[PDB]
């Protein structure tokens, strides 16, 4: 059937809101990193 | 960003290799080392300038057969001497000084192959053993005591395969053939209780036997991730990182982008996942990849000689990254890579008991 | 037949019944093995 058409659809607002946040999520741990790393 | 063959060697027994470890203990300045395991053989050899590597020592095991599988450098408290365990498929975890190149420690309780050997971040007596007999043991290197053994009512099913300590040394994550991934802690109480107590213990002082610790539960798990095995995993600051035969790499969290690491209830039910990473024949299994100790690089072996690598950076794993070192001599499979404390040399294993070398050009 | 297959690990692939010395032979292969005359037992 036509499921996956209309999941891919809204998964492509639910990315982009999802992307933005994981950047965010990135920079986030990238500096525990920073911080533990040392 | 460049890694350039700079020399390329090989065995004369012809049998795979598998382990490839610098020693991440080099007092700043030392020369770089690390060591190598085949079918019954250690190696060691030395990094030199312009594509040097120089033999340094080997050992063998003759008086039964086995297919040695991992390698660890640790050193000594007591004297800071280096310090190496290896293991195979007998089952038996042996603990060598080079300085006095012995063997001065042997340790039998598994009841298969091992896969897998590492040490806690901080304390250096403590080496995590993952084997196929479905129980992840670990041990008091220095008292000679087991401690724990993390398997049973909830265990895995079917023959353990990879696990990774986290970055600061109390979260473990286990993979092995049953698609099944499942967390352990521990931070928790009765578990540091249990660590100081093998801390404290005299043989001759009490008729008791040292008691370890079982558990058998999860602090949470599912295998919604892959349809196929699952053979190395890797913390990433608070993220992880998986690899199956499907060939892709995958980034997730567990629960919600909004759920915390450490709240999550036991009982959870839901992962969320990031992204994906991609590349070329890895139709096989027992494959692993490495990154830099500054978590800026990633390193994989290929199946058909190729390399892949990309970026820890900001650079989005949508489109972060796309890098293939690649020479023409053995396309026969690389099992695993591994870097210096620093990014100079990356080596990997070749399925034809052949090395490589790579030296960077940033 | 793809969630059939079976995963693999791998890749898809004396005439002389001279004596006793014999022994003497035998243990020493190498650096100087005396007697000479081994050589005639290889």
């Amino acid at each position: 059937k036509r499921v996956k058409s209309e999941y891919m659809r809204l998964r492509q607002l639910k990315r982009f809101r999802r992307a933005d946040e994981v950047k965010s999520m990135f920079s986030s741990n990238r500096q525990k990193i920073l911080e533990r790393t040392e | 960003y460049s890694f350039k063959c700079v020399n390329s060697l090989k065995e004369d027994h012809n049998q795979p290799l598998f382990g490839v470890q610098f020693n991440w203990h080099s007092k700043e300045g030392d020369p770089l080392v690390f060591a190598t395991v085949g079918s019954n053989r250690v190696t060691l050899y030395e990094c030199h300038s312009q594509g040097e590597i120089r033999l340094l020592q080997s050992y063998v095991d003759a008086d039964a057969d086995e297919n040695f599988y991992t390698c660890a450098w640790t050193y000594d408290s007591n004297t800071s001497h280096p310090l190496l365990a290896v293991a195979g498929s007998r089952g038996i975890i042996r603990i060598i000084n080079p300085i006095t190149m012995q063997c001065i420690k042997h340790y039998v309780g598994h009841g298969n192959a091992i896969n897998e050997l590492k040490f806690h971040p901080r304390d250096p007596n403590l080496l995590l053993s993952v084997s196929k007999d479905h129980a992840l043991r670990l041990w008091n290197i220095q008292t000679d005591t087991l401690v724990a053994i993390f398997g049973g009512v909830e265990g895995h099913r079917d023959e353990v395969l990879s696990a990774d300590y986290d970055l600061l040394g109390e979260k473990i994550m286990s993979c092995g053939m049953d698609h099944s991934l499942k967390l352990w802690r521990i931070n928790s109480k009765r578990m540091m209780n249990a660590i100081k107590e093998s801390y404290d213990y005299n043989p001759n002082k009490t008729n008791r036997p040292f008691i370890s610790q079982k558990i058998h539960f999860p602090d949470f798990s599912t295998r919604d991730i892959h349809r196929n095995y699952v053979d190395c995993v890797r913390w990433l600051g608070d993220l992880i990182l998986s690899k199956s035969c499907e060939n892709a790499i995958v980034c997730w969290k567990p629960g919600k982008m909004e759920d915390d690491i450490d709240k999550i209830k036991p009982s959870e039910s839901n992962v969320t996942i990031l992204g994906r990473f991609d590349y070329s024949q890895c139709d096989i299994w027992y494959m692993r990849f490495s990154m830099d100790f500054w978590q800026k690089m990633l390193a994989l072996g290929n199946q058909v000689g190729k390399l892949y690598v990309w970026d820890l950076e900001v650079e989005d794993p949508h489109k972060a990254k796309c890098t293939t070192l690649t020479h023409h001599k053995c396309g026969a499979a690389i099992r695993q890579t591994s870097f210096s404390r620093d990014s100079s040399i990356l080596i990997a294993v070749c399925d034809d008991a052949s090395i490589w070398r790579w030296d960077r050009l940033r | 037949r793809p969630r059939l297959q079976a995963q693999r690990k791998f890749a898809q692939s004396p005439p002389p019944a001279t004596q006793i010395s014999d022994l003497s032979k035998r243990k020493p292969k190498t650096e100087d093995f005396l007697t000479f005359l081994c050589l005639r037992g290889s």
